[PDB]
RNA sequence: CUUUAAAUCCUUUAACGAGGAUCCAUUGGAGGGCAAGUCUGGUGCCAGCAGCCGCGGUAAUUCCAGCUCCAAUAGCGUAUAUUAAAGUUGCUGCAGUUAAAAAGCUCGUAGUUGGAUCU
């Protein structure tokens, strides 16, 4: 069946990006996925998305940008310390100058370099680059 | 692009399809670049002046390269609206 | 009598299927990029 | 698909133990059949008797006889075909006299054009092969 | 002397494009073999990387052909491979050079850590395939050196990659594909959307356009 | 299968004495014998590209 | 029970390929610019860089402001400084990449005793070294792997009690001034 | 009689101690993998080499040797166990149409995994 609808989000929302489309539609919504979608906006990989409620679960119009070259899941959600971070970033981002590792913590949902700035580790959510 | 000291160390910035914002490689031979000449607004005729689009090669192979250029030409006022 | 000289590229030529064929590519190879 | 669960590590580790015994490698070490069957006994070198002296005929490509020695080993009394390994070392070996044989170099199976000969003669009469092939020690008598 | 046959070298001929980087930009292919020499001098070397017999079974016989795999590219930026088959190794050599230098593209360099002096690795991990040969290249601290096979060594020291870490999978034993993988990977550089890039692009003029003028009067 | 070739060929091949000949450097002289062959020789060289030890 | 110390370690590593024209040529030619005796000791300088590389990449990994990247990266580029192998300018864990095994050979006594004059060739320097010739401030030294520190650059003198910078003629001037 | 419990040992001093500095460096190799001779004699599918492909059938780049080269070097071969190579045990990270492979099919317990939603 369904599960963890994050990942279903990440792959529509990646396989739109390489269709080449400007718009993608993500359902059902949540407050994870929400999250996420605000932690790659805010660098600029995914731009404006507007939540339509329905009223049993919302789905979301994702505007694209073409700047995402991939945003993946990481199930399970592993439990990953700040000394174990850094191997975490090895596997999954292409440099040292750009991708981001989401994390959600005890202090919200946040990228990796946000996560080491507030001195929190978490559980890996996902990947964007 | 730029190294600490703020210097270019690229070799050439590439050029970037005008419909999905993507690098358009050096070897992308079905990538054209369009020229569409501008119109005076009372005679209708040639400024000299054009604008321009890149598209890349895969947008021409799926068929959706008419539909960017006037989507382009309709969000640049080349195309009326409607 | 005197004997008939070979470049390193007719030897590989003629002994590419050989019991030479070893000794014939790796002399080419000294010929193509041997600095 | 592989499970990917937080509490599959039971499922993974035993799936992966279970596994491997279908790793040739691993099941040979690790079943002890083979340490059992093997004459050394998981030695690198065993000394034997000379039985007596044979010549096994090279593989269908290529002919030639090689020049071995049956043997019977000192420790498990097993009887061992061993490989001289260089020319007119057989002259140097005789009935009745004690060698040290190694392994032919592929842990167990039979090396080049000789079919069924896996050991090969380090020493005869604790002096080694080399030494009298090159002259540096003579036979003792 | 040589008379071009092609818009695009003649344009090259009469000095008015300015660099390679103008015809990589523009996507134009290259179709003579003398517009690479013009731009890159002597600059170029070439290595041949391999001369395999290819075998055609006939009637009589086996008709024996030579291919030529061979790597060119100044160590700065540039590489390019070719592969050509003839009838005797000499023309296949000569051919191949040809084709390599026809095939030369341009390779980025990045930073693996801080952006100090001149790039040095790939900026980021990169993969090239050639029939179930895969090549993954990914940035390396300064001073490493390239970490690879031999056959993907040559390739991106040709390249003016100083440092690199690589991974191969398949059957990277046949020199074709390899070479062909690590080329792709090479290749692949700069179409990779880097947050660096997503500068809008401010388009100047082609030079099939540029000089116009130039290419009616003459 | 005969035993009665054993050693046939080392038995007749005419015994040819070692020549003798000046002692080889070691050590540090050896590399730096090898060095100055390799890296500040270049004028022996005949254009073929060969090898240090080709006789053709 | 024994009152010894078993603690050893190997100063070298050989390479993974036995024979590649590039690194064998490469290693050649540091043998001749340096007057080393084998590739040992070139595998042994290499080895030295690149355990220094290693642990400069582990510092790099690290926050900047971590007090263990900050006192270990300090005392490395100390270290790297005072032997002269890293340029005071220049102290920073990046810059550590930077060096080479050419910079390491530099530094061995055989090297600044050929670069000082006090020898006409590097292996009239590592013979000199090994007969007892030189010393460093007041030290006879014989090792010419020696590695000299910044302070003692200026403190490699011919020794006192050597014919070239003692007086005492050797063996061999004694005999045949004994003929006369 | 420096060391040490009593002679050692290198440290220190002194005498004698190098021009084949005979005060003489070896162990494995030279077809490819893989660095380095289709040079010259002997052998003639024999003897033997060869981890693998292969080399030897009277014109051997591969055996037996002589020269000459090359790799490491006071060390270097060999056998065996094991680690990396092995993304050929795969958690990272394999594979299952035809190369080895999805149970004949369905139900079903333990196991594993489980949709939004509460500042």
């Amino acid at each position: 069946v369904r599960m963890n609808v994050l990942a279903d989000a990440l792959k529509s929302i990646n396989n739109a990006e390489k269709r080449g489309k400007r718009q993608v539609l993500i359902r059902p919504c949540s407050k994870v996925i929400v999250r996420f979608l605000t932690v790659m906006m805010k660098h600029g990989y995914i731009g404006e998305f507007e939540i339509i409620d329905d009223h049993r679960a919302g789905k979301i119009v994702v505007n694209l940008t073409g700047r995402l070259n991939k945003c993946g899941v990481i199930s399970p959600r592993f439990d990953v310390q700040l000394k174990d971070l850094e191997k975490w970033q090895n596997n999954l981002l292409p440099s040292r100058q750009f991708g981001f590792i989401v994390l959600t913590t005890s202090a919200g949902i946040m990228d990796h370099e946000e996560a080491r700035r507030k001195h929190t580790g978490g559980k890996i959510l996902g990947f964007f680059f | 692009m730029q190294n600490d000291a703020g210097e270019f160390v690229d070799l050439y910035v590439p050029r970037k399809c005008s419909a999905s914002n993507r690098i358009i490689g050096a070897k992308d031979h079905a990538s054209i670049q369009m020229n569409v000449a501008e119109v005076d607004k009372v005679t209708g005729r040639f400024n000299g002046q054009f604008k321009t689009y890149a598209i890349c090669g895969a947008i021409r192979r799926m068929g959706e390269s008419d539909d960017s250029i006037l989507r382009l030409a309709k969000a640049d006022g080349i195309v009326s609206k409607n | 009598g005197t004997d008939l000289v070979t470049d390193p590229f007719e030897d590989f030529e003629f002994n590419c299927n050989t019991k030479y064929s070893g000794g014939v590519t790796r002399n080419l190879m000294r010929e193509l990029n041997g600095g | 698909g592989k499970c990917r669960g937080l509490r599959t590590a039971r499922k993974l580790r035993s799936h992966r133990r279970d596994q491997k015994w279908h790793d040739k490698q691993y099941k040979k070490a690790h079943l002890g059949t083979a340490l059992k069957a093997n004459p050394f006994g998981g030695a690198s070198h065993a000394k034997g008797i000379v039985l007596e002296k044979v010549g096994v005929e090279a593989k269908q490509p290529n002919s030639a006889i090689r020049k071995c020695v049956r043997v019977q080993l000192i420790k498990n009394g097993k009887k061992i075909t061993a490989f001289v390994p260089n020319d007119g070392c057989l002259n140097f070996i005789e009935e009745n006299d004690e060698v040290l044989v190694a392994g032919f170099g592929r842990k167990g199976h039979a090396v080049g054009d000789i079919p069924g000969v896996r050991f090969k003669v380090v020493k005869v009469a604790n002096v080694s092969l080399l030494a009298l092939y090159k002259g540096k020690k003579e036979r003792p008598r | 002397e040589w008379m071009p046959v092609t818009k695009l070298g003649r344009l090259v001929k009469d000095m008015k494009i300015k660099s390679l980087e103008e015809i990589y930009l523009f996507s134009l292919p290259i179709k003579e073999s003398e517009i690479i020499d013009f731009f890159l001098g002597a600059s170029l070397k070439d290595e041949v990387l391999k001369i395999m017999p290819v075998q055609k079974q006939t009637r009589a016989g086996q008709r024996t052909r030579f291919k030529a795999f061979v790597a060119i590219g100044d160590y700065n930026g540039h590489v390019g491979l070719g592969v050509k088959c003839s009838k005797e190794v000499a023309t296949a050599i000569r051919g191949a050079i040809i084709l390599a230098k026809l095939s030369i593209v341009p390779v980025r360099r990045g930073y693996w850590g801080n952006k100090i002096g001149k790039p040095h690795t790939v900026p980021c991990k990169v993969t090239g395939r050639c029939g179930s040969v895969l090549v993954r290249l990914i940035p390396a601290p300064r001073g490493t050196g390239i970490v690879s096979a031999p056959v993907p060594k040559k390739l991106l020291m040709m390249a003016g990659i100083d440092d690199c870490y690589t991974s191969a999978r398949g059957c990277t034993a046949t020199l074709g594909n390899f070479a062909k993988a690590t080329f792709d990977a090479i290749s692949k550089t700069y179409s990779y959307l880097t947050p660096d890039l997503w500068k809008e692009t401010v388009f100047t003029k082609s030079p099939y356009q540029e000089f116009t003028d130039h290419l009616v009067k003459t | 299968g005969s035993l009665a070739r054993a050693g046939k060929v080392r038995g007749q091949t005419p015994k040819v004495a070692k020549q003798e000949k000046k002692k080889k450097k070691t050590g540090r002289a050896k590399r730096r014998m090898q060095y100055n062959r390799r890296f500040v020789n270049v004028v022996p060289t005949f254009g073929k590209k060969k090898g240090p030890n080709a006789n053709s | 029970p024994v009152a010894r110390s078993w603690v050893c370690r190997k100063t070298y590593v050989t390479p993974r390929r036995p024979f590649e024209k590039s690194r064998l040529d490469q290693e050649l030619k540091l043998i001749g610019e340096y007057g080393l005796r084998n590739k040992r000791e070139v595998w042994r300088v290499k080895f030295t860089l690149a355990k220094i590389r290693k642990a400069a990449r582990e510092l790099l990994t690290l926050d900047e402001k971590d007090p263990r990247r900050l006192f270990e990266g300090n005392a490395l580029l100390r270290r790297l400084v005072r032997i002269g192998v890293l340029d005071e300018g220049k102290m920073k864990l990046d810059y550590i990449l930077g060096l080479k095994i050419e910079d390491f050979l530099e530094r061995r006594l055989q090297t600044q005793v050929f670069k000082l004059g006090l020898a006409k060739s590097i292996h009239h320097a590592r013979v000199l070294i090994r007969q007892r010739h030189i010393r460093v401030r007041k030290q006879v030294v014989n090792i010419p792997s020696f590695i000299v520190r910044l302070d003692s650059q200026k403190h490699i003198d011919f020794s006192l009690r050597s014919p070239y910078g003692g007086g005492r003629p050797g063996r061999v001037k004694r005999k045949n001034a004994k003929k006369g």
